[PDB]
């Protein structure tokens, strides 16, 4: 990836691969290979770490469950982008 | 042919690995701690997008792996996070159409007062 944004590459990166593999006849080694879809559970497990460290990030009191609890987090990240966006073209429209 | 899955495999397993740190820097802090540090709206918005472009990813990448065969809920979702970073693109749009307009008289100012005393 010629991102020039680090953090934003990486992240195409791991998409693509991710998807790539998965499009590939992976039942056909997870069914001759137990090693195998111990590594993949695991590469997911570091996965599913990644955004819930970002889920932490987001919702900082700390003073299924994964997938609701991503839903609810977009939820709430694109009701601020919407605040945002309508407080840029407010002052832009009123210029 | 069983040696075909090992190149993917090894190139998953490599993006994982140098995304790693790019997460731990991208939190290394709050959300709400970021964006109070910020003065400027714009940057406000490109973070919010900018965490829901990760996060929604992560998600994706996850459910790939993990082999879900109904993959249309978490394209929702990139299709939501595309629609919003247009919509950011589109008021970038308008911003830079009057910058250049900005630009083009203060070009139109230098070449007066360069040409007519020429």
């Amino acid at each position: 990836s010629e991102n020039p944004d680090v953090l934003l590459s990486r992240v195409i990166n791991v998409v693509r691969a991710a998807s790539s593999l998965a499009s590939q006849d992976v039942d056909f080694y997870k069914n001759l290979d137990r090693g195998f879809s111990k590594d993949l559970k695991s590469k997911a497990d570091k996965l599913a770490d990644m955004a819930n460290e970002i889920i932490l990030s987001i919702d900082e009191h700390h003073e299924s469950d994964l997938w609701n609890n991503f839903g609810n987090i977009m939820d709430n990240l694109l009701e601020m982008s919407d605040h945002s966006l309508d407080k840029l073209n407010c002052a832009i429209n009123s210029k | 042919d069983i040696e075909k899955i090992k190149p993917y495999v090894r190139s998953f397993s490599k993006a994982l690995d140098e995304l790693k740190p790019e997460i731990e820097k991208l939190t290394s802090k709050s959300l709400d701690e970021q964006l109070l540090l910020l003065s400027d709206e714009r940057a406000k918005l490109e973070l919010i997008n900018r965490y829901a472009y990760v996060l929604s990813s992560l998600m994706f990448a996850n459910m790939k792996v993990l082999g879900v065969k109904d993959m249309s809920p978490i394209l929702g979702e990139l299709k939501r996070v595309k629609s919003y970073m247009d919509k950011a693109k589109q008021y970038d749009n308008r911003i830079t159409k009057s910058n250049e307009k900005s630009q083009a008289e203060q070009e139109k100012a230098k070449n007066i007062i360069s040409n007519v005393l020429d």
